[PDB]
RNA sequence: AAAUCUUUCUCAC
RNA sequence: GAGUAAAAUUUGG
RNA sequence: AUACCAAAUUUUA
RNA sequence: GUGAGUAAAUUUGG
């Protein structure tokens, strides 16, 4: 009858309410951690009973080895995306018995931002607490070269360098209002209902990755098939690839809404969007369409307002900038215009004096961008007239940065500097 | 020893001031300040700039998310039993389950649509009406927050009612999106490091930085201010009934109930408040009473003071300065060119509290000042050796530990000090996994918290064990509990099952490849 | 999935049965009638021909899968269906005309909201206010600082001995001579004595501030970690004398004399009158069988003790350490000495910031941060941050106050910045 | 008595 | 006795 | 115009 | 306001 005496009055109440409702209670205690510890000797025993029964069944961490060299950085912000148990998987474990509200909880993926001042060559992520000692979170050659912007060795395949598809690497691309996943052997198609992606058989590993990538539950469906289907042809094809490290989701871009994936890589383990190497990943993309790998700072259809309107005035190297840019910050099948040519032009985003776009933490100024800054040249402020100390001289190409300029004898701020932005090395 | 650090030291090293003083000294010193403000001596809470530019959001469908209005945090419960008025400190979750039995609602979005849709203020709601909740919804009730390093005399705060916290969750919300569609670089929901390196990017076309404080934020926070906000982005009759509840509220100190007809009650609004100034200009990056706006000339900087005036975001003379080779915000220190100031900056000290807990949070401190540049790891693994050997010193007694092991740590009867490296990559006996920031708690923490568990009357059944994808907000009964609950055991018992055997991500992922 | 048609839902499953007994329709709303584990793709489940239902609008569709059946409510009062027998049993159910609400917005005007803006109208306002006038000027210099310890030093003045900060030193007797002299002063105080513990009795209070002034500062603190760590175990250890290696201390509950039936435990709340032992040589004197030891009290709350305890001496001037400037030698009352001061004394200072319970010294540090960092700032009021006497009470804040404000001169004196 | 509205235990009437 | 808001870690569900 | 829950812990306003 | 007694912090930290 305590249901009576907590709603009294009512006869239903939201699940959120009798859970809150249900929640254990913890009285704070008067005295002293020390105190408290040492009261019954409850740590003692807990420690005995730890030592006795508990520790031997605990199991043996592998040891971290892997390091790489590093050096001292601005505070940077290290993303990692950790992903959520899907939908299916999560039914799966629900109906096998497994707790669901813990089932729940794992459903959701995470990204979380961590600072941290150390880079190494290959922007490599970093262990907690390890970045100045550089032990990365990395551990076929092919699956190495996969994952870099620049393989060392071409293997005379798209993973590696420019060529056509090897059996190890699939792909998915969108062909009129279907998706084909193609890995070689098998070859599915899945469409988009309301929110699921139904296909044949979403257990595919491809079409897995394109349900994380869509943002969509993956559904059977048995009637879904498509009439044109040139998978054979593209897979048989040579493409470019593209210099730039894997997006977030471990894949890609090689064609307009085209994505090569590799079996055995699972995630991005490196910074995909940096400082150096923002530009080239847009410009990769110019004409891809929406990719969503970088998160935009704030609401995407102000961002792309802001693009749009910095986009209405400028030439056409800074309209591909606009572009690229905008397609990377779009989710893809989201209700998203980011085509800077069909969008419509809004008065509000022009009425503003300067234009900033935040993408994965990078402040650019589109204006900036139009009167080519980031590529062409850079910005220059004066700081002081004094020479202050600690402070290296200014080189003939600075990159950003604080500098001493004995041809004017100041303190000299960088800004939006080719050589740190463009970087053609 | 803090004066005479070389870099950029804030003096975190020992715990914040404890204080053990009733509330309402400091409750009363805040009212008074509101009220001297009210009277237009001290500060400006007149908001004069212009609003008219933010979108409006009338259109938008009202939701509530409904775990935003439960919790076991503080709040106050109004009775009016013969006349009077009783303020009773509650949790929120009791407090919002008894303004929903008292108002026949089965959930607040519920309550919400019937306050809204009534054609009286003296309608009745159940055992209530819109007049009787307005006029509970602005009785506030006072505390004292201490233990926060810098304020020796701890700071007023104030637990809201139910009604109260309903409605400024939707428009708080609502100001939230405002502040995402419209502000120049969104920080509403960045870290105070984010904040800093975005701010670093913001302010390098410009010689000068302002690092911004504002005094007595909360306290010059005016209805007024709150209401044209809320009608700048259309909060229609939400908005009014939040600023009429704020403009009549009253704090109960002791056993008399005193009327503030100023400010806003210790950070009640900060969104809104951060639009009141977001809302007139693009020129500053803020959030609350922290901004850092750069400038090149007197005259840019007497704009910047202005357009401060302007929207009642009062310069606090005392803090504030002008910087050129730093720029500060959130206690975090940069250099106009990104790099971390040089310093132990924000590092805080761990006191002693087990064993086991001091050293691991000694090992989160380091590990998050050696990602940093605070400072390099050879002086963190110096630091950790003289961690464990002070614990060893405090920890070393029979009321501890009985044991000799020699893997064990020195403060439990051990002879092992452990490297920092060495900790940090898994390079141990297993029984310092627990020590590792990133590891399971240790046994002081597991004491701890039976120790609290064991501090006790009847129990509603349990509704644990859903179906993952059931929405929360649906509707349940006893019986609906009762038939859940028999099915879902029903189920498992046809799988053989006792209770739900506990599922780990991490280990259910390390089975998978 | 809309909450507005659960209702409407649970009208179009009636008490309909199929497979003899078994539920037909499945309410996606209804959390008993839910099948566990199954996606939600409609507002209800057919069973019997294993169909999702959605119910919409006119020019209203709603986010399902196309093989959801769609039960169209024509504005006209008439519901529309590909399926002849769910249109069937619409018509049927829906006999009683079932009118879905409209959806709520959050810009929605009440019908009262013009009477609550016009009380708001009659109700006071603020006036505007003044515009500050701001002057822009460097930070304070090193005259203002020495004005403002000149000041303080002025108004309060110093003790004669450091008090119960001198109990950080050795006094000079063995433990079981320190026994005997603590438990002969609290015998001499006319302390009560019960269960082989002593009571500090108290009847009336003048419920005045005690006086205040500044603490001179002793030659060094070899027994800080010592004397924190007794002052941590005293925290429930009261009424009988402590024992470290080099020091010892008595922590007395104080509770009030009701006459016969009177507190005869501490609680939670109760205070402690902390009383140390240093070497003699001030009015605090004791002597008993020869043995001499000035004895210095400190009224502490349970929360004072419990975070004075609690803080660690070593580490925390290692991590000092690390990133420090050469300290200069101080004299007693922090001026700079090089003749004949002591950079011991600098220990005594940490130890002061560890026994002050208020720790004013981490707003004076915070205040100093932003004036080595500014370039300019607003004139008098910057300096108006140091000013701080008016945040605390007590001697020990005080005198935590007046070294830090010393420590920020020594500083802008011996290095500048 | 002191860092002073704090040092405020229980039971029955 | 300890509110409002933001970031993060671990544990539990 | 519009387009995860709690317990503990650290930091921040 | 009257009377009476003496669960919780001492057990057990050098
Ligand atoms: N624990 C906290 C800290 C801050 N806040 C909010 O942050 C404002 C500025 O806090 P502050 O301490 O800075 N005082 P403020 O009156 O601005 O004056 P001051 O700068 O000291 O001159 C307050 O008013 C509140 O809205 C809060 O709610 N809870
Ligand atoms: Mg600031
Ligand atoms: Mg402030
Ligand atoms: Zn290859
Ligand atoms: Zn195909
Ligand atoms: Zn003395």
């Amino acid at each position: 009858s305590q249901f009576g005496k907590s709603f009294k009055g009512r006869t239903e109440v939201t699940i959120t309410e009798y859970r809150s409702h249900t929640v254990k209670d913890v009285h704070r205690s008067l005295l002293t951690a020390d105190k408290s510890l040492r009261k019954s000797f409850c740590f003692r025993n807990a420690l005995n009973q730890f030592l006795d029964k508990d520790l031997p069944l605990l199991p043996i961490r592998p040891k971290l080895e892997s390091r790489v060299a590093v050096k001292k950085s601005k505070l940077r912000s290290q993303l990692s995306f950790r992903p959520g148990l899907t939908q299916e998987e999560a039914i799966d474990l629900y109906n096998k018995g497994y707790d669901g509200d813990s089932v729940s909880g794992a459903l959701q993926d995470r990204v979380v931002n961590e600072p941290v001042a150390y880079s190494s060559a290959d922007n490599d992520k970093f262990h907690r607490g390890l970045a100045a000692l550089g032990y990365t979170l990395a551990d076929d050659t092919c699956e190495s070269g996969f994952v870099r912007a620049i393989p060392t060795t071409p293997c005379g395949f798209i993973c590696c360098g420019p060529g056509s598809f090897k059996d190890s690497l699939g792909f998915v691309i969108k062909i009129g209002e279907f998706w084909h996943m193609y890995d070689g052997f098998q070859h599915f198609v899945a469409v988009e209902d309301a929110k699921f992606l139904a296909s044949k058989s979403p257990s595919f590993w491809l079409a897995k990755r394109l349900a994380k990538r869509l943002n969509l539950v993956p559904k059977e469906d048995p009637s879904v098939a498509a009439a044109e289907c040139p998978c054979k042809k593209v897979w048989e094809a040579s493409f470019a690839r593209a210099p730039t490290a894997l997006d977030p989701f471990g894949g890609r871009a090689f064609c307009d809404q085209g994505w090569v994936y590799h079996r055995d890589v699972g995630y991005a383990t490196a910074n995909h969007i940096s400082q150096e190497t923002l530009f080239q990943q847009a410009l990769s993309v110019r004409n891809l369409g929406p990719q969503g790998s970088a998160n935009v700072s704030g609401s995407i259809h102000t961002a792309l307002d802001r693009l749009r309107a910095a986009y209405s005035r400028g030439t056409p190297a800074s309209r591909s900038i606009l572009q690229g840019l905008a397609n990377l910050i779009t989710p893809v099948g989201e209700n998203f215009e980011c085509d800077l040519d069909k969008r419509k032009l809004n008065i509000k985003a022009l009425r503003s004096p300067e234009r900033y776009i935040t993408i994965e933490g990078l402040v650019v100024n589109l204006d900036d961008v139009v009167r080519g800054f980031y590529l062409d040249k850079a910005k220059v402020t004066v700081l002081s007239r004094s020479k202050w100390m600690g402070y290296e001289d200014l080189p003939q190409k600075p990159p950003n940065g604080t500098f001493y300029c004995r041809k004017r004898k100041a303190m000299l701020l960088i800004s939006c500097s080719p050589g740190t932005y463009a970087k053609k090395r | 020893m803090w004066a005479f650090q070389e870099g950029v030291c804030k003096g975190n090293l020992l715990s914040g001031p404890t204080s053990m003083k009733a509330p309402d000294s400091a409750a009363r010193e805040s009212i008074d300040r509101a009220s001297e403000i009210m009277t237009g001596k001290s500060y400006n809470a007149v908001h004069t700039g212009d609003l008219s530019k933010l979108p409006n959001q009338g259109e938008s469908p009202l939701r509530i998310v409904d775990s935003d209005l439960y919790s076991e945090r503080s709040c106050c419960w109004v009775i009016e039993k013969e006349g009077r008025v009783v303020c009773k400190s509650t949790t929120l979750t009791r407090g919002m389950t008894s303004l929903l039995n008292t108002t026949k609602c089965s959930s607040p979005s519920e309550l919400i649509c019937k306050v809204l849709t009534v054609e009286s203020l003296s309608e009745k709601i159940g055992d209530t009406s819109v007049e009787e909740l307005l006029s509970h919804g602005r009785y506030f009730k006072c505390a004292l927050r201490d233990q926060e390093r810098g304020k020796p005399k701890s700071r007023a705060i104030f637990l809201s009612h139910p009604f109260f916290r309903l409605l400024s969750s939707v428009v708080e919300t609502h100001a939230r999106s405002v502040l995402s569609k419209v502000s120049a670089v969104y920080t509403a929901t960045a870290s105070a490091e984010q904040r800093a390196m975005m701010a670093a990017q913001v302010v390098e076309s410009r010689k000068h930085v302002l690092n911004g404080d504002c005094t007595k934020y909360n306290e010059a926070i005016d209805a007024d201010t709150l209401l044209k906000v809320w009608d700048a982005i259309g909060m229609g009759s939400i908005g009014v009934m939040l600023a009429y509840m704020v403009r009549r509220k009253c704090v109960l100190i002791k056993d008399t109930l005193v009327e503030c007809p100023g400010g806003m009650l210790m950070g009640m609004f900060n969104a809104t408040a951060t639009l009141a100034l977001q809302g007139t200009t693009d020129r500053f990056l803020s959030f609350s009473d922290d901004f850092i706006t750069s400038f090149n000339s007197p005259a840019e900087l007497r704009e910047i003071e202005d357009l401060l005036f302007a929207s009642c975001h009062n310069l606090s003379l005392k803090k504030s300065y002008i910087s050129v080779a730093s720029l500060e915000i959130n206690s975090c220190t940069l250099t106009r060119d990104g790099d971390l100031a040089t310093g132990l900056g924000c590092t805080a000290g761990v006191p002693f509290r087990g064993p086991l807990v001091t050293l691991k949070q000694t090992a989160a401190m380091l590990s998050g000042a050696v990602d940093s540049g605070v400072m390099p790891f050879h002086s963190a693994e110096r630091l950790f050796q003289i961690k464990q050997q002070e614990c060893a010193y405090r920890y070393n007694n029979p009321t501890y530990t009985t044991r000799n092991e020699d893997f064990l740590p020195t403060c439990l009867g051990g002879k092992t000090v452990i490297s920092f490296q060495s900790l940090l990559t898994w390079d141990c006996h297993p029984f310092w996994y627990q020590v590792h920031p990133d590891g399971p708690d240790t046994i002081d923490q597991k004491v701890l918290s039976v120790l609290a568990s064991k501090t006790r009357r009847t129990r509603l059944e349990a509704l644990s064990d859903l179906d993952p994808l059931v929405p929360h907000r649906l509707l349940v009964s006893e019986s609906d509990v009762s038939k859940i609950r028999a099915a879902r055991q029903a189920h498992l018992k046809s799988l053989g099952l006792e209770q739900p055997t506990n599922f780990n991500y991490a280990i259910y992922k390390a089975v998978q490849p | 999935m809309d909450s507005r048609f659960a209702q409407l839902t649970g009208v179009f499953c009636d008490d309909f049965t199929y497979s003899e007994g078994s539920r037909r329709f499945l309410s996606s709303y209804s959390t008993v009638e839910r099948r566990p584990g199954v996606p939600v793709e409609g507002d209800c489940y057919d069973c019997l021909k294993n169909k999702w239902i959605a119910f919409e609008l006119e020019g209203q569709p709603r986010k399902f899968p196309k093989a959801t059946v769609r039960c169209i409510l024509n504005n006209d009062a008439t519901y529309v269906c590909s399926e002849q027998e769910y249109q069937q049993i619409c018509k049927v159910q829906f006999k009683d005309y079932l009118e879905i609400d409209g959806v709520v917005k959050v810009g929605h005007k009440a019908s009262y909201d013009a009477e609550l803006r016009e009380r708001l109208l009659e109700l006071p306002h603020p006036k505007s206010g003044p515009k500050p006038r701001i002057e822009w000027v460097a930070p304070p210099r090193l005259a203002d600082i020495s004005k403002e310890t000149a000041e303080l030093k002025r108004q309060y003045g110093f003790f004669e001995c450091s008090k119960f900060l001198a109990c950080g030193e050795e006094c000079g007797l063995d433990q079981e001579a320190r026994e005997l002299i603590l438990n002969e002063y609290a015998r001499d105080r006319e302390f009560e004595f019960r269960n082989g513990g002593w009571i500090q009795r108290y009847t009336v209070a003048s419920h005045k501030p005690a006086t205040q002034k500044i603490l001179p500062l002793p030659a060094s603190a070899p027994l800080a970690r010592e004397l924190l760590m007794l002052i941590a175990r005293s925290t429930t250890q009261a009424g009988k004398v402590l024992h470290s290696d080099n020091t010892s201390i008595l922590a007395v509950p104080v509770m009030r004399d009701s006459g016969k039936h009177s507190k005869r435990r501490p609680t939670a709340s109760t205070h402690h009158l902390v009383v140390g032992l240093s070497k003699p040589g001030c009015e605090h004197d004791f002597e008993f069988d020869g043995y001499r030891a000035a004895v210095h009290v400190m009224h502490l709350d349970p929360k004072q003790s419990a975070n004075i305890g609690e803080q660690d001496f070593v580490s925390t001037r290692e991590i000092y350490k690390l990133d420090m400037l050469e300290l200069p030698p101080i004299s007693r009352k922090g001026d700079l000495d090089r003749a004949s001061g002591l950079e011991t004394r600098w220990d005594v200072i940490l130890l002061l910031e560890c026994l002050d319970s208020t720790r004013v010294s981490q707003a004076v540090a915070q205040h100093f941060n932003r004036h080595r960092l500014a370039l300019s700032v607003c004139k008098d009021e910057f300096r108006k941050g140091y000013q701080l006497a008016s945040e605390i009470r007590g001697t020990i804040p005080l005198s935590s106050l007046y070294y830090s404000l010393c420590a920020v001169r020594l500083r802008m004196t011996v290095h500048p910045f």
